[PDB]
Formats: structure tokens, C-alpha cells, sequence
RNA sequence: CUCCGCGAGUGGUCGGGGUGUUUACUGGGCUUAAAGCGCCCGUAGCCGGCCCGGCAAGUCGCUCCUGAAAUCCCCGGGCUCAA
RNA sequence: CCCCGGAGGACCACCAGUGGCGAAAGCGGGCGGCCAGAACGCGCCCGACGGUGAGGGGCGAAAGCCGGGGGAGCAAAGGGGAUUAGAUACCCCUGUAGUCCCGGCCGUAAACGAUGCGGGCUAGCUGUCGGUCGGGCUUAGGGCCCGGCCGGUGGCGAAGGGAAACC
């Protein structure tokens, strides 16, 4: 839910004050760039590819290495997200519970927690018509919008 | 904060570490230094009662 | 984590551990707190298994960065 | 660091034995000192010295009939009895009748300017007419006593017989030699052991 | 009089002399001789006198509430209740108590419509409460007057002040609340961090 | 949601000058709060105030004097005049030499007697006494 | 005016109780607020001499639960009018 | 009978303001006194993180053209003062 | 009453708690599948995208209504046996809707914490729940104990507040 929520955690990562390069790396800023644009092209979104980074190749952070950000990274080196990650991400759970709900028409947990997911979907749609990162005619319909399930 | 205002009365003896005043039909607790036994300490009811610290200003003892 | 109005300066808790592989010898830099399987480079045997916290390691921690 | 007793006599008598409850005030202050895999407090012993040393300048500089050493607890019964004794103070063991600092038309109507409990949290009332009358306040606390309205606290484990019949040597000792009846070399006439109660 | 409480025996020996010390040095009085030594001048008031009863199995036990207000009409008051089965011992009983709880009261101006500097009025801006009675206590310019209610007047004028604005909030009808707020407030005029 | 640090700090700084604290530490922080914070010290209010670099924008550490008897931020940001500073003196101060308003003007921060002094008006921001 | 800060029962951050029925009644209440008396129980007490140790005559106990609403917990006894000092006393309740 | 208040006035009933912090901007309250919609999604509205640069709309300062006269506040003068 | 078999409807005893989940209503046997929402850990991604929200909505106990199925126990209405001055009640026997399932309507409750939602600051002590970190042990287990943080859930209680109960 959105409001009167049971808990609120705090639970996030504590980043350094003003991050750095590590003196540790053995990674240039080129080579960081090249090991993004493979993860992209194998496919994963940019919070997986920032978490594999982290992990198996102990990048930690895109930005102070390189300037930029992993998005931007991607937009430079030829990869373009159809929609952006989050409201795709919220697109994509919008779908898969139409169609839990499509065989299941009395779970009303089920469309409640639609319900919340599409609020969300039409906050990030305004969001981003206004900073003019999606085009301004689009609309959430979700029986034209099964391509990207 | 203040401009030439003359307020009147006995004036109250100031608390040492938070300027509470040891204000009438209220008991604080003036007594010396534990440490040295030079300077004053004074603890009005408030701070004797929330256990808020005191320092000698000559001394380092940090007292209840 | 704590609040920020509390802590001064808030820092990571996590760091950078290097591992060397107990099956080739390479050595490699990871997350304390992976959250993934982390394999070796070369030879492809895991390192590194997440849980809920700390990873747990299966390869020599060389030094703690 | 150079101390009031002998180490050995300190962890003998076991001073800095806490209880296991939490107390943030006194964690803050620096009293605990260390706890333990079975969540039993310590406190630092050095801490303690330093405290009974600044304590026992504390109650040199008052005249010994205007301080009152009272307890409850009957474990500090005796050692209070032989310090009050050799220090020249009025002393309480038992009940602290209420009005005896606030009621000036009882009998038993003391007037002091110093007030030493053995223990605050059993000791309450004797604490409250001192906070109502402004009268400094000693206090031997540990993890359980409230700091409440106490001017001044030596964290010691105020419990067992042996902890306090050494504290209260030590302190009837530092005493006697601060006000000058004993140069800083000698001891009393009775040793620790003859503090603790029975 | 036998000076009872060690205060009393210093203030008959004559080592304090003057009121002022002890609300200086912070000291309890605890005994009305002091104050009636120490302030000669000091007038006391009945400030209100209420019918107070308990019901019993034989009928209502009335006993006198008596409200009663001391001030030397120089900068110090006091009030003090007193519970009683005849009227004269209950106002012996509120005296008392009043001569007990009299405190200092700080004065001056402070008011944008005066300049003077004398201790006409408040020297700023003091509240007290009692229950539910919350009376503001506001300096004003000299020759105004007591802006007050009539028990209130009673008791600024017996704490020596001249002008002042007041506003109130609650049923001041109650009259003992009435009267404690308003001597609450002036003893709050020394809980000010100057 | 938090909606204006002006006000977060001053209350901050009340319910630790009520505690009777030393030390009122200030986070999140604007250059307004550290102007704020910057009339009040020169006018003894506040005492000394050390900046922190924390990566989340910085705090500020401020010394308390046990000089405060009543601080709170003015809110709404009144557009007053020179004219009208008087009446919000009346309003929200006690006493005609004690207290000041702080105001936000086209010179910057300062308190209402320096405003009276430029003969300027702006924008009430708090009140100290 | 509210007694008891309970609400009459320890019931929890919940919004409905499962809730049983009471025994020598039925009028009752929730899992919380009402009475679970339990009782060690045996059938024949002191015949352990004339039994037990005569002939082989094996017997068994059988710790027993009683549940009662708030009528019945006063009616037999298990449950005084405490005073109101008394009221936050944590005794247990004969077993 | 005598005393009290105002007096060429003094009373009755109405309407407004005060009363009234009982309309609450200053400045009320909503556990139990009247008062939190059974719960949640969200449109308009209102309220909104930090830093830097531009503008100068609000805001602030001065000035000008104005806001009829009478009325209102201050000052001087003339009706014997007064109005 | 006891035994041997079969059929049917409801519920999920103890464990079990001011224990958990959920916005509220509400949710208590096991296994599986399909969903949802949180907490914790994180040098993951975006970069203020947020709050509240008139109007407008959607969900919403019990009883009740519409149509279909089912019906063990209980049981408004009703019948009978008692009691009483009366007894159209309270007690006993019995008994139909209803209670259960499916589709819809109803839209109410002491729908209550009689406490709108969001965020910050302000002593503590103590039971318990989830995650996590440090130490000790180990029914060597996803275990137990102590200490810290984060997030819930109870008790007492600083400052403060209140007409007071009290928070
Ligand atoms: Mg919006
Ligand atoms: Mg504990
Ligand atoms: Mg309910
Ligand atoms: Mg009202
Ligand atoms: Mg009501
Ligand atoms: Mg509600
Ligand atoms: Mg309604
Ligand atoms: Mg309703
Ligand atoms: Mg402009
Ligand atoms: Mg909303
Ligand atoms: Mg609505
Ligand atoms: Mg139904
Ligand atoms: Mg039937
Ligand atoms: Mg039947
Ligand atoms: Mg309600
Ligand atoms: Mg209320
Ligand atoms: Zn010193
Ligand atoms: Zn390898
Ligand atoms: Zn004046
Ligand atoms: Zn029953």
C-alpha cells in the first residue's frame, strides 16, 4: 500500500559522503564502459547490471569512475530503453496480475494491489510526460501494451 | 536580546552549566567543587532532576 | 540503517574483500555483501554464495579493502 | 594507575560487579566498563578509585555532624555504622521516617547540608525530601538505581556485604586522612573485614 | 517566639536582615515569623471565602475555604489556602500559607507605549495557570491602571504593580483559580532566562 | 514528508534548549538556515556553529547558551514593510527592549533592528527571545 | 469513563478474534477475555491405598481445561472485584 | 417613611457592536464533554528537498500620476469658551 | 450404554501468546499451484518523480433481499411442558427461515484505539516478533544465550500536556 502503512522501514544502502575512484580498481573507465554495454547486450536492466559490477567485477560505483551514469552509459553506446526501467517494471507486474486475475476474478488482495500498481504506473507517466522523457499521447492500456510482458 | 531593560527584584542565583534560575519556593543545590573544591557548582531542580551534567570551569571533573 | 539526523557522517558498513581461488589461484575483488553468486574469472568455480547479510566465501579473503 | 586498595582487594571484594540490566546514562558516563557472553555488567575499577578519592574530598570539606549517612538495606547496616563512627556523622540505618528533613515540629527533626545514601533506589525517600529541600546528594549507584536528583555517584556494586564494607573502609580511611587525623600512610584502627555485617 | 528551622534562628540573630537574601541565596522559608520579621509592611487580603461541605450519613460537614493574599505592595506576594470549621482560624490558616508562598516578583516596563524606566509594571511578557484559568500578564504604558479582574487587581497591586494588559482564557469565575493563575504568573517572571 | 527545514530547525533547537542540551545538531540545511543561525549567534541566541560535510547536502552543529526562552519560525513568510515592522514587533515579541524578529530582505538576512536601520522591509522569518 | 487501559482484553493487533464457547454458558467472548482455568484432574482420588498398590490397577491423571466467560468467572469464585490499586496486580489464578 | 443612580432627562421593547477565545488570520475544539467520514485510490486546489546560473512576476525601498468634496487624526486661528 | 460398518454438514481443539498478517472489514488443520503486500541487508537503478485531497470513486461484519444447491449442529418465527398475579419472557422439549456454497443486491455496526493521513525533534527501564551484525555456546540444526542497529507489538514511566481519568 501507499497509505496508513503498517511498517516503515529504513532500509537502504549508506553510500560514502563524496565517492571516489577505489585505489584498489584495476578497471579503466573505458573498460567499465565496454563490461556495461556486454551486460546490456545479454540483456539485464541497469540495477542488475550495477549489482553485477558491484559483485563480481568489484566495480564499485559507475559515476565517480566514470562521470557518468549507467543509463547514460547505455543511451551513448547504442542502448535504448523502449520505456524507462521502473515504469516498465510496474508495466510488466500490471500485466502479470491481469492475467493471475483473468483466471482468478475473485481475489480482491489481487486487485487491490493492481489497483496500487496502476496509481503508481499513472504517477511515473505524469512524472515523465512532464520532463518530456516519454511522448506526450502515450496512455496505459494494457491490452495493447501486451508486448512488453 | 536585551536592550537597557532594568528589571527589578533580588536577582536569582543563575544555574551553572544552563542558566536555569533557582527560582522562589524551588530548592536547587549550591555546593564546591568535588574535584578541586575552588568554584561553585549550581544545580537548580530542573537539571538536578534530568541528572544534566556540570563542569568545572577550572578543573575537568564532569559531575552527576 | 541509522537515522541521518543522528549519525555525523554516515559511511558504508559493507567493504571490498579480495578472494583468491582455492582451484586455480586468481585473485578478484567482491562485495562483502554480495548479492549474487560470484564465480571465478577464469576458472568459473563460486566464490562467493548470498544470503541475507554478509556473503559466505569460499575462496582465501587475501586482505579485507 | 595508583590505587586507594590493592587491586587484588578490589576484585576480592568484588566492587565492579554490575547488574545485568542496561542502563544508557551510565554507559554514556563511562562507568561500564566491559560486559561479558552472559550480559553481566563491569564497571571500570579505576573509575571507582577515582570516584571514592574525589568523594572522600567531597565529605572532608564539610563539618562530619551536619552530613547524614543513611541506608536501608541491611547488608550496609554495619559498614556504614563503623564509617559513620570514625567519621563523627549522623548517621540512619533503617527507616527513614518521612518529614525528618521537611517536617520541622517532628522530634527527630535533623538539619544537614550533606546527604549520603547507600543505595538510591531503595533509599527513595530520603532522596525525595533531599531533591524537596536542596540538600546535595552521594549515592553509591549501579545499573539498576535511578540518577535521579543525585549530585554526586560513585558506581560501585552496592549490593553485596563484602563490596560495601570495602567501599565504605576505603572511603571512612580517605576521609579520615583528607581531614587530617591521618597522614596519607596509615590505616584505621579495625581492618575491612571487621565493616562487613553479620 | 522561639526560632524554629536554623533559617528562623539566623533571621532572629539578625545575620539576614532583609528579605532580599533569601530570595537571592535561594533559601526555603519554611516558617511565617521570618516573613512577618523580615516584612513588617506586609498587608494581607481575603481574596475570596467559599462553603465547603462533605456529606456524611448525619448531613453535610461545611468547612470555610479561605483564600488570602499577602504582599508588601513592593515587589512581593504570596497566596496561601486554608481549610477550616470557623472562618477565623481559616483565614489564620490561608495567612499562613500566603506568608509562606510569598515570593519575589520581578518589575519594570517594557511596554512600546512607555519609556520610563520604573517598576510600574511587568518587565515583559508572563503567563500562569491554575486548572484551567490561563492568565497572560502583558507590561503597559504607566498611568493606564490594573487592566485585571477584581481579585486580580487585589493581587498585583499587593505585589506592587501598577499597569498592566491582561488576557484570560477559562472560567475565571473560579475564583481560587482565578487568584492562583494570576500569583502563578507572577512568580513565572522569575523563571525567565535574562 | 518533510516541508520546510526552517522551521524543522528551529523547533530542533527549542526541544533541545528545553532539555537543556549543549549541542543541537541540524540536518537537512539551507544557506537560509545557516543565515538564521548567523543573526542569532551575533545576537548571542545561538552560539558557536560548526559545519559538517556530510555527502546528504550537510549539517550544522550549534552551541546553545541557555539564552533562548521561546524560539519559532514565522509561518507563512509574511511580506512585511517598514512600516509594519512595528506591529509584528508587538505581535510575537515580549517587552520593547528584548527580543528581535529575523527578516529576510532584499540586502539578505538580518534581524528587525537592522531593518529598521536600512529603513527596508521583507519577509518574517522567526522570532527569538 | 474507560476502565482498564485493556479494553477488558489482551487481544492484540488484530481486528477480529477467533472466539470459543463458554462452558456451563455460552453467552462468552473471544480467545482473550475469557477464563482458561486448568486443573490436574483424576478420576477416584485417595483410593491410590485401596488401589494402585493392590491388585495392578494402573491409573491415569488428566491435566483438564475449563474455559469460562466473565459471569461464570465470578460465579465460581475464580474471579474477585479487586480494588482499583489492585486491579494491575499479575497473580495467576489458582493454577 | 427613608435612602440610591442619572438628571432636562430617565426608563420599556426591538436591531447592530461589545459581551464572545460561543466562528477562533491574530485566536477555539474533535479519546471520554458537540465533533476523525468504516477503510483505501485519486482530479482541482492548497502545501512541497538541496546547490549553482538567468529573470525580476510576487516581495521590499524611493519617486511620480492618482484615490472628488464632506467625513476621520494632528496643528494654528475665529465664534464668550464650547459645540 | 457397548461393538462392527456406511453416509453426511460444519469446525480446525492442545500448541496459542495484549503472537502474526492485512488499508479497513477480516484471516487459525496439511500439501501443492497462482498472486499480493511489507520488514531486514546492499558503494544496485531513476533523480523530487512527494503530502493531503473537496468533488469522483472502489472495497466494506452481522442481519436482510433475489435466483440456484445444500442442510449435520444451532436456531428468530411457531408449537408444547413448566414458573408466575399475569409470563404473549427468563428454564425444558421441539421447530422453520437463517446460519454453509455459487452469482448478484444491500452499504449499515460500540465498522472503536470512541484517537484522519504524511514528516521532524524530545530521558529511560522492561516482555515479545522479523531481519541483520559482534561474541559465547552448541541436541553441529533453519539451534540457544548476551550485546548493537533497523522495523513491529505490550507494560511502567522523564520533559511536556490535560477538567481530570490519563497520554
Ligand atoms: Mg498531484
Ligand atoms: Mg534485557
Ligand atoms: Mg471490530
Ligand atoms: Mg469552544
Ligand atoms: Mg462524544
Ligand atoms: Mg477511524
Ligand atoms: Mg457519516
Ligand atoms: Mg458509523
Ligand atoms: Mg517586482
Ligand atoms: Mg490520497
Ligand atoms: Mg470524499
Ligand atoms: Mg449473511
Ligand atoms: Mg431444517
Ligand atoms: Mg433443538
Ligand atoms: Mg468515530
Ligand atoms: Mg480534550
Ligand atoms: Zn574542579
Ligand atoms: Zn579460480
Ligand atoms: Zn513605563
Ligand atoms: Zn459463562
Amino acid at each position: 500500500p501507499h497509505r496508513s502503512r503498517h511498517k516503515k522501514g529504513r532500509s537502504s544502502s549508506v553510500r560514502p559522503p563524496h565517492p571516489t575512484v577505489p585505489t584498489w580498481i584495476q578497471y579503466t573507465p573505458e573498460e567499465v564502459e565496454q563490461l556495461a554495454v556486454e551486460l546490456a547486450r545479454r540483456g539485464f536492466p541497469p540495477s542488475q547490471i550495477g549489482i553485477i559490477l558491484r559483485d563480481q567485477y568489484g566495480i564499485p560505483l559507475v559515476k565517480p569512475i566514470t562521470g557518468k551514469k549507467l543509463t547514460k552509459i547505455l543511451e551513448e553506446h547504442g542502448i535504448k530503453q523502449e520505456l524507462p526501467e521502473d515504469l516498465l517494471n510496474l508495466i510488466r507486474r500490471a500485466l502479470r496480475i491481469r492475467k493471475h486475475l483473468e483466471e482468478h476474478p475473485k481475489d480482491m488482495a489481487s486487485r487491490r494491489g493492481l489497483q496500487l500498481v496502476e496509481s503508481k504506473i499513472h504517477r511515473l507517466i505524469k512524472y515523465y510526460k512532464r520532463v518530456g522523457k516519454i511522448p506526450q499521447d502515450f496512455v496505459y492500456n494494457p491490452e495493447a501494451l501486451s508486448h512488453l510482458a | 536580546s536585551i536592550r537597557g531593560a532594568r528589571i527589578y527584584g533580588p536577582s536569582p542565583p543563575a544555574d551553572s552549566t544552563t542558566n536555569w534560575p533557582l527560582a522562589p519556593l524551588e530548592r536547587g543545590v549550591v555546593f564546591a567543587c568535588p574535584n578541586c573544591g575552588k568554584t561553585t557548582i549550581v544545580r537548580s531542580a530542573r537539571a538536578r532532576k534530568l541528572g544534566v551534567p556540570y563542569r568545572c570551569p577550572e578543573c575537568g571533573f564532569v559531575g552527576p | 540503517p541509522q537515522r541521518f539526523s543522528r549519525v555525523l557522517i554516515p559511511q558504508p558498513r559493507s567493504r571490498f574483500v579480495r578472494l583468491r581461488c582455492p582451484d586455480c589461484g586468481n585473485e578478484q575483488v567482491t562485495f562483502s555483501h554480495a548479492a549474487m553468486v560470484v564465480r571465478c574469472l577464469v576458472c568459473g568455480r563460486v566464490l562467493a554464495q548470498p544470503t541475507g547479510g554478509k556473503a559466505i566465501f569460499a575462496g582465501h579473503v587475501v586482505k579485507v579493502l | 594507575y595508583e590505587y586507594l586498595v590493592p587491586l587484588e582487594k578490589y576484585l576480592s571484594a568484588g566492587v565492579r560487579l554490575g547488574t545485568r540490566l542496561s542502563n544508557k546514562y551510565l554507559e554514556e558516563r563511562g562507568f561500564i566498563y566491559a560486559v561479558r557472553p552472559d550480559g553481566l555488567r563491569i564497571f571500570d575499577i579505576k573509575k571507582i578509585d577515582e570516584r571514592l578519592r574525589i568523594a572522600a574530598k567531597l565529605i572532608a570539606r564539610y563539618p562530619p555532624d551536619r552530613v547524614l549517612v543513611h541506608t536501608t538495606r541491611p547488608y550496609g547496616f554495619k559498614p556504614v555504622q563503623m564509617f559513620c563512627k570514625f567519621v563523627g556523622c549522623k548517621a540512619l540505618t533503617g527507616r527513614f521516617i518521612p518529614g525528618m528533613l521537611t517536617n520541622p515540629n517532628l522530634s527527630n527533626y535533623l538539619e544537614v547540608d550533606l546527604l549520603f545514601v547507600v543505595d538510591p533506589r531503595l533509599d527513595s525517600q530520603a532522596v525525595a525530601e533531599a531533591a524537596k529541600m536542596g540538600i546535595p546528594v552521594v549515592a553509591l549507584v549501579d545499573t539498576d538505581t535511578p540518577h535521579q536528583y543525585i549530585d554526586f555517584m560513585i558506581p560501585c556494586n552496592n549490593k553485596g556485604r563484602k563490596s560495601l564494607a570495602l567501599i565504605f573502609w576505603v572511603l571512612a580511611r580517605q576521609v579520615l586522612r583528607e581531614r587530617g587525623e591521618l597522614k596519607p600512610d596509615q590505616d584505621l584502627p579495625v581492618p575491612p573485614e571487621e565493616f562487613e555485617t553479620r | 517566639w522561639e526560632p524554629k528551622t536554623a533559617l528562623g534562628r539566623m533571621v532572629k540573630e539578625g545575620k539576614i536582615r532583609t528579605i532580599d537574601e533569601i530570595f537571592a541565596n535561594n533559601l526555603l522559608i519554611k516558617e511565617p515569623e521570618i516573613v512577618d520579621i523580615l516584612l513588617p509592611g506586609l498587608k494581607q487580603e481575603l481574596l475570596n471565602l467559599n462553603l465547603v461541605q462533605r456529606q456524611t450519613h448525619a448531613g453535610e460537614r461545611n468547612q470555610f475555604q479561605a483564600v488570602v493574599a499577602v504582599g508588601n505592595e513592593d515587589g512581593y506576594v504570596g497566596v496561601g489556602i486554608g481549610k477550616s470549621r470557623q472562618v477565623r482560624q481559616a483565614i489564620e490558616k490561608a495567612t499562613r500559607e500566603a506568608k509562606l508562598n510569598i515570593t519575589p516578583v520581578r518589575r519594570g516596563c517594557g511596554s512600546w507605549k512607555c519609556s520610563c524606566d520604573e517598576p510600574h509594571s511587568v518587565p515583559f511578557v508572563v503567563s500562569g495557570k491554575s486548572g484551567s484559568v490561563e492568565v497572560t500578564l502583558i507590561p503597559a504604558p504607566k498611568g493606564v491602571g490594573l487592566v485585571a479582574g477584581d481579585v486580580a487587581k487585589v493581587v498585583l497591586r499587593l505585589a506592587g504593580i501598577k499597569d498592566v494588559w491582561t488576557k484570560t482564557r477559562g472560567d475565571t469565575r473560579t475564583t481560587l483559580n482565578f487568584a492562583l493563575a494570576v500569583f502563578n504568573a507572577l512568580r513565572n517572571t522569575y523563571y525567565f532566562k535574562l | 514528508v518533510m516541508l520546510d527545514l526552517l522551521s524543522n530547525a528551529l523547533t530542533a533547537i527549542k526541544n533541545a534548549e528545553a532539555m537543556g542540551k549543549r549541542q543541537v545538531v541540524i540536518w537537512p540545511v539551507n544557506k537560509l538556515i545557516y543565515y538564521t543561525l548567523r543573526v542569532l549567534q551575533r545576537y548571542g541566541y545561538v552560539g558557536e556553529i560548526e559545519y559538517i560535510d556530510d555527502g546528504r547536502g550537510g549539517k550544522y552543529v550549534v552551541q546553545l547558551l541557555g539564552k533562548i526562552n521561546d524560539i519559532g519560525a514565522i509561518r507563512p513568510r509574511f511580506p512585511v514593510k517598514y512600516r509594519e515592522i512595528v506591529e509584528w514587533e508587538q505581535k510575537y515579541l515580549p517587552a520593547r527592549q528584548i527580543g528581535i524578529l529575523v527578516i529576510s530582505t532584499s540586502q539578505g538576512v538580518m534581524s528587525h533592528l537592522e531593518a529598521k536601520e536600512k529603513k527596508i522591509g521583507g519577509v518574517l522569518l522567526a522570532y527569538v527571545y | 469513563p474507560k476502565k482498564r487501559k485493556n479494553r477488558g482484553r489482551k487481544k492484540g493487533d488484530k481486528g477480529r478474534e477467533p472466539y470459543v464457547y463458554c462452558d456451563n454458558c455460552g453467552k462468552v467472548v473471544p480467545r482473550s477475555k475469557a477464563i482458561r482455568l486448568t486443573v490436574p484432574y483424576s478420576p477416584v482420588p485417595p483410593d491410590l491405598a485401596r488401589e494402585l498398590e493392590k491388585q495392578g490397577a494402573i491409573i491415569s491423571r488428566y491435566l483438564v481445561t475449563k474455559t469460562y466467560c466473565i459471569n461464570c468467572a465470578v460465579f465460581f469464585g475464580i474471579i474477585k472485584v479487586r480494588p482499583r490499586e489492585e486491579r494491575k496486580k499479575r497473580v495467576p489464578l489458582q493454577q
